[PDB]
């Protein structure tokens, strides 16, 4: 009835979308090779998990996804790994050669090769579809595939659908913590190109999660695959109110519409709560206001930035589980009463809530403690933009230098096109600087 | 003789016309599967008020259900008395509406206006002589707010004479729900005002507070709140349905209630509300209702009456009474408190008395103030309205789906209107 | 020193 | 015909109120759960004076449980008797009052007042006549003295022409049980001599020696001395609940007690009371209640009456007895006493029988003298006053809760004008 | 309904923590993890021990306390031992370098460190607090952490809280017996910065306490142990209005307001009675009687000096168990008649009476002898001036010479901090002067 299309580029996307499909089939019963064990009804019914797994051939369902790589490295962990059996074969694109953290590579003279690959396998996801909403890209901003080839295939599904939502979930480059040196080239010039062609972008941030990991899970050494995990708590918090049925439901249209309010501001914030260990959650009382309230912990941001260095524009309350609304209502009441949590004046009503029935589901082996509701917070502050003017200045500091620039000239970019890419940077922090003015 | 066509548009709409239908099906006997199984001839004297008869002995409830989304239509047909809807009235499509006025108003809501219309008339050809129309929606969402004003202007051009009721769920003056609540409320009442007939205001903010302070309901949901207006709902109509002492319909309701053409939004109340442990230290007696009614805390909108002036009142009660002890409680209320009334109408209250009580009370009754109060609601929704505007917050979504800025400017003007006569009556 | 408490202030 | 609102306010107010309803509940044949299982018609003829009718033969004292601190409510409705009173009318905060009647009266009390107050008033509401009204407090403590106070001026405010009883536990001239009782107590009395009809002075002292002396117990706890208490104010308002040969209801008492409207501080007393081992050896006539009503060791205020002179005596008797016994023994203790008694007042004793003995007697008597021995009290309270004053004692706690010394030395002079007036009469 | 908050600073306060926490445990019969094996009722009701048990999870008891330290030691002697599953996680708060009995380092240099993560954590508690009437904090002022920490978070306590109560219970120096050789320049740095910031700080003492267990306990050799269950049995009685109902109740607000005449002189003694061993508990008639003399004997004060030198400015009788008030009443008149037994002219009424009606609860493995009824005496009396002035006089001894003044001065401190400490300890001690003159 009602149908979602996630879409993994690069590494950074699969990994995510690894993580995201084990999570899916835990919480739908689905076996790893597509099996249902309690399979009563083949052919046909609601079965609610119709929205990203397509019913094939007689008790086989197969997950809505493309995976796209121009390396066949981690699409191969994929297609010999647990999950085998479980995605379409011809859903895992790869290339022969990768990107080399190369905007200009995965855009122009390698993107080139796939896109029109990648550009079918969607189509054919899409028209087996009746009611789809829109698109969920998963990438990251400092690297090369889901960089490049993640703006070009957002231009390109912008073209052929156009008026469906186009959700992205990106790895925002870490104001410390860093991989590649030339993240930020790629994450300006991915921002320039994606930035009219994006719906909503959501923000996370490695470090953030990090510091999360080692205070609130008390895990001192964690390694990808805890992160990897709660992004996809994130994501399922975000899509189960598609996936579930519950008090307040809310499709993915009304993400845009609420959290958006300009057509040049869609970078929200991920946030999650609650995110403990097993030992510490025999002590805590995990009501609604305690969760509300530490969604909004400085300490507890998905994104490595201060939201008390910015206001609120919008903000989004996904709640799950053993959840009353009159406890909600009493929980942000509260939140506004106080004065640290300040929200522009031009938005006096900020909050935007979403309650399902469904509880978070442990994953086998995983991390985070067995609780009765959790809150997923989606919310689009003027903070970022202290993010966005760091990575102007690291731009500036490497560009004016003129460092790495033939890497990217000789692989048919145009010089040109850095200077506009920062032309636009410099507008949209002085829209950010605008917005947070009250007036 | 009189029959009613029931319609909920919204995800908040369905789920109050979900229990609003269990209830009406409780009082008549009727069992989720449609057979009838009561014990009394009055359940099936007046029965075809909301129920047409598919020849076979079951009866199918005369509602219709709209939504840009199927899954509240599915969660609908699956629950409980889900099966006994008729299969042909659930009009959906597939799209969604995103909590957009104009998106459910001139795209969406256009494309499945003209199913929606169709089904209507259906449903209104096979009346003896229709009475009027129920709404069921929210004001917030963009399904309910855009959908529901879009089938009421289509209505009220078909059917210019006929009664139409709406029961909004308005904004909260606390948490909205949603973050463009002010845009869609305001784009909603600009066509309430000019289309309906009588428009009661509910507000989520008043019912937790009724469930918590009166009830005290620990952990109250949605199941709760949506069974208040259902009572509420179910106590309107009771004069078309269970005979009594005095009778009043929904015409005479809205004749008597509204002065003035445009202030005709009210504010539902319901008496007796009591928890169990309070349940063995209350007399039920005619006066504790009266007190019960013209409580401020007992308003099912977030307005406080104490803060305007009643223009009229309706005051449906339910079960034995004695008309002289009702009388004079209402004359007790509009003496004692004469400073809360408008001067220029004399016998504000108009009463009206059914013989047969609610499903396991004793006495009940329904109270319907239009008081002058309801003005900070819209003073409100404008201040908000106007803040967001001033800088174009979330202006584009609402602009890219065929709307203007004229036409919001109208909008405005309109709801600023109406706080300008409801201030010049106080 | 002085004492701070005023525990002579008004003794009327 | 006359109905009574009962008010209990702090931890010694709640504890004196509960053994009272106790008491009433015994006398009226209600059982703990508010059914009633009497054996005399008279029981049930004028039981709506306490009792609201909740429909379904059960009753509901017309009582209001008031408190700064949620500990004492807890106690007094998980005892015995605790499950008859309505829940709606325990008001309580959650500061608490910590003895300090600044606080109580100006912050915490304040803001419990109006809630108090509706209460009050949804109470006054559902009676045909109001009689009037009784506070049980006591006024060392905060939350007893400083919400009293307050609930006793608004009160005299809305209600002018109102009976005000209050029944205070007054502070003891040996042992204080609160190292600022002077500063309450000197407060309590600027309002109290103000605003009320009737102070009825208790203090745990006499209670202590009558309990030791006369009923020879050797553990008595509150559960004894409240009793005792619970007695004085069952036989105060026993006129207005059973016939009898001469009737002296609120009103009257306070008519024939009160000669100037200042001078209303009463010192209640009881008869017969006798330990286990010395009741056979006691016959009880008449004269032997009229001797055991004048005692000074009998007083429960802690004031010896033979250090002043009695303005007035009231002597309200209970059980079957003769008019002429009665009036003999009152004008033989009149004659041969004479110096006790002012000589500007002819017939000071003004008497009432009552045909419905005590449970368990086979007659009673309470005494309520006005003697201004009472002028002893203000005078230490008001020595001891003066004596933390004059150096600021913690004075402080008082002034940082919005008082001011402007206050304390108007509360001072108002003591000490009181003093000077019973003075003045001897 | 009414909840009190404990915070237990350094080593003193952690481990009379520990004891008071048994105690706590002991009375309420709660299970060393946090369990009730007459657990009925979850998730609600009363239990009264709500004011310092928090009900979370279903069916476990978490103790309403913060324990603060700047080493580890003693948080982990608490981490791994019997309670270990009592306290939360993240209530047992630790730095990792001690103060070093430096009140300057506790105060400015280490106390900036973890300052705000304590008050985090009682942020955090007192938003699980509905009736919130109160902190306990223990610490002992010769110290370090429980000196410098310890005015530290009084002062940023009563910024942030202002209107709640804030009693102390505070290990007064010993005027013989000493730990630390700068105890005299910590209690007076501490008792001039915590003064305006407290409400009432009760004062207990080693050397006492050691006289008492010698004496009435029959115990020639007692550890820390004996005292801390000692002080423990004093909290006990001084809460136990709060967790159980008796004849007379007394909140802690009672006793700031009964026991503080003047802003500036909130030092009352304990006192507790009867101590007495087993062995003698079968030939005394421990009516009420003898224990409220015995509370007035200057051998059995909890503080080492002597009532007979000063006069009685606030008394409270706290009693428990078998109690009968017409004794108290007589009991209290007998003392009042006595001349050897001095209260001020201008305070008539010298005492404040709370009966309550659960007897003391015997540890096993005690020291107490099992009894039917005890009277635990808190006493602000003029006598503490004497006490004042020694360590006044160690302090100008010490102070004259500058010894161990760069200790503190190197940490942060500001040598005009010392001068400005002993004025306003030397108007203390004029302040005792003059309330102690008859006029
Ligand atoms: N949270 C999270 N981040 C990841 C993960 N894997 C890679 N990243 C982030 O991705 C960034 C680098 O971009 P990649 O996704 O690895 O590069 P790519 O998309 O494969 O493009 P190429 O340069 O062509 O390989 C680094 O900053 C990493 O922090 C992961 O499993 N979880
Ligand atoms: N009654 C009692 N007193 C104690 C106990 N432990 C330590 N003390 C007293 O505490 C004083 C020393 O202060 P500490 O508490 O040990 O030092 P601290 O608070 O840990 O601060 P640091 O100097 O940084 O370690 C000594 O005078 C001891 O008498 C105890 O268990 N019971
Ligand atoms: N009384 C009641 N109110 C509801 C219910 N569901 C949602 N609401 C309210 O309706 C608003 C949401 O609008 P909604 O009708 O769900 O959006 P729509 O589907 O586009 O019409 C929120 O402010 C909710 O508080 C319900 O079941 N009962
Ligand atoms: N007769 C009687 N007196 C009491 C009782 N409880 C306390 N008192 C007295 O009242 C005084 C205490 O004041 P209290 O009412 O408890 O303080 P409050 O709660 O602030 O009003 C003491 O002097 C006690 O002697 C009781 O149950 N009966
Ligand atoms: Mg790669
Ligand atoms: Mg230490």
């Amino acid at each position: 009835m009602r149908e979602c299309i996630s879409i993994h580029v690069g590494q950074a996307g699969v990994q995510i979308g690894n993580a995201c499909w084990e999570l899916y089939c835990l919480e739908h019963g689905i076996q790893p090779d597509g099996q249902m064990p309690s399979d009563k009804t083949i052919g046909g019914g609601d079965d609610s998990f119709n929205t990203f797994f397509s019913e094939t051939g007689a008790g086989k369902h197969v997950p809505r996804a493309v995976f796209v790589d121009l390396e066949p490295t981690v699409i191969d962990e994929v297609r010999t790994g647990t999950y085998r059996q479980l995605f379409h074969p011809e859903q895992l694109i790869t290339g022969k050669e990768d990107a080399a953290n190369n905007y200009a590579r995965g855009h122009y003279t390698i993107g080139k090769e796939i896109i029109d690959l990648v550009l079918d396998r969607i189509r054919k996801l899409a028209d087996q579809c009746t009611g789809l909403q829109g698109f969920l890209v998963f990438h990251s901003f400092g690297g090369g595939t889901g960089s490049g080839f993640t703006s070009l295939l957002m231009e390109r599904l912008s073209v052929d659908y156009g008026k469906k939502s186009k959700l992205e979930f990106s790895i925002y480059p870490a104001p410390q913590v860093s991989t590649a040196v030339v993240e930020p080239y790629n994450s300006i010039l991915t921002t320039h190109t994606t930035l009219e062609h994006s719906d909503c972008a959501f923000m996370v941030d490695n470090e953030a999660i990090y510091d999360i990991c080692r205070r609130n899970l008390d895990i001192e050494r964690p390694t990808y695959t805890n992160l990897n995990r709660l992004i996809s708590q994130i994501v399922s918090s975000i899509t189960a109110s598609l996936r579930f049925d519950g008090a307040l439901n809310v499709d993915l249209t009304e993400f845009q519409t609420n959290l958006v309010p300009y057509p040049r501001i869609h970078f929200p914030l991920a946030t999650y709560a609650p995110v403990i260990s097993a030992e510490k959650a025999y002590h805590e009382q995990l009501s609604v206001a305690e969760i509300t309230n530490a969604c909004f912990e400085p300490a507890n941001q998905m994104v490595k930035c201060d939201p008390r260095h910015g206001k609120y524009m919008a903000c989004c309350l996904l709640y799950r589980g053993d959840v009353v609304p009159k406890d909600v209502n009493a929980a942000i009441a509260t939140i506004k009463t106080k004065r640290s949590i300040q929200f522009v004046d031009w938005c006096p009503t900020g909050f935007k809530v979403g309650i399902n029935y469904q509880p978070p589901t442990v994953v086998p082996g995983g991390d985070l403690a067995k609780v009765q509701r959790a809150v997923c917070m989606l919310s689009n502050t003027t903070a970022i933009a202290e993010a966005w003017a760091r990575l102007d200045h690291k731009f500036d500091l490497m560009y004016a230098k003129r460092a790495f620039v033939h890497w990217y000239v000789g692989e048919g970019m145009e010089e040109g096109e850095f200077s506009e890419a920062r032309e636009d940077m410099a507008a949209l922090e002085k829209d950010y600087e605008e917005v947070g003015v009250d007036s | 003789m009189r029959e009613i066509v029931h319609i909920q548009a919204g995800q908040c709409g369905n789920q109050i016309g979900a229990k609003f239908w269990e209830v009406i099906s409780d009082e008549h006997g009727i069992d989720p599967t449609g057979s009838y199984h009561g014990d009394s001839d009055l359940q099936l004297e007046r029965i075809n008020v909301y129920y047409n008869e598919a020849a076979g002995n079951k009866y199918v409830p005369r509602a219709i259900l709209v939504d840009l989304e199927p899954g509240t239509m599915d969660s609908v047909r699956s629950g409980p008395f889900g099966q006994i809807f008729r299969p042909d009235n659930f009009v959906f499509g597939q799209s969604g509406a995103g909590n957009n006025w104009a998106k459910g108003h001139y795209t969406e809501g256009a494309e499945l206006v003209d199913s929606v219309l169709d089904v209507v008339r259906k449903e209104s050809e096979s009346c003896d002589c229709l009475q009027g129309f129920q709404l069921t929606h929210s004001l917030g969402g963009g399904t309910g707010s855009g959908m529901g004003t879009l089938l009421i202007s289509k209505i009220r051009e078909e059917y210019p004479d006929r009664i139409m009721n709406t029961f909004s769920v308005v904004p909260s003056p606390k948490v909205s729900d949603t973050v463009v609540e002010p845009y869609n409320a305001t784009l909603s009442v600009h066509q309430l005002v000019e289309n309906t007939d009588e428009t009661y205001c509910i507000d989520n903010e008043a019912l937790y507070d009724i469930c918590f302070r009166t009830l005290k309901l620990t952990t109250p949901t949605y199941g709760d709140l949506n069974h208040l207006v259902s009572a509420t709902m179910s106590g309107v109509t009771t004069c078309l349905r269970f005979p009594g002492q005095l009778n009043a319909d929904l015409r005479k309701l809205a004749v008597n209630m509204v002065p003035f053409p445009r202030l005709h939004f009210f504010m539902p109340g319901f008496a007796p509300l009591t928890s169990r442990g309070s349940q063995q230290y209350r007399a039920l007696t005619v006066p504790e209702l009266t007190q019960q009614m013209f409580d401020a805390k007992n308003m099912m909108a977030a307005c406080d009456p104490r803060h305007g002036r009643y223009l009229t009142v309706a005051a449906v009660f339910r079960g034995r009474m004695s008309m002289k002890e009702v009388d004079e409680q209402m004359l007790n209320v509009q003496n004692k408190n004469s400073s809360y009334f408008v001067e220029w109408i004399p016998n504000n209250v108009k009463t009206a008395v059914c013989d047969i009580p609610p499903r396991g009370l004793k006495m009940s009754a329904t109270f319907i103030g239009n008081s002058t109060a309801i003005q900070e609601l819209f003073k409100r929704i404008s201040e908000q309205f106007t803040a967001m505007f001033r800088r174009k917050a979330f202006l584009h979504w609402y602009t890219g789906e065929g709307m203007d800025e004229m036409e919001f400017t109208e909008a405005e003007s309109n709801m600023n209107d109406l706080v300008s006569e409801y201030q010049q009556y106080q | 020193v002085k004492s701070k408490i005023g525990s002579t202030e008004n003794l009327k």
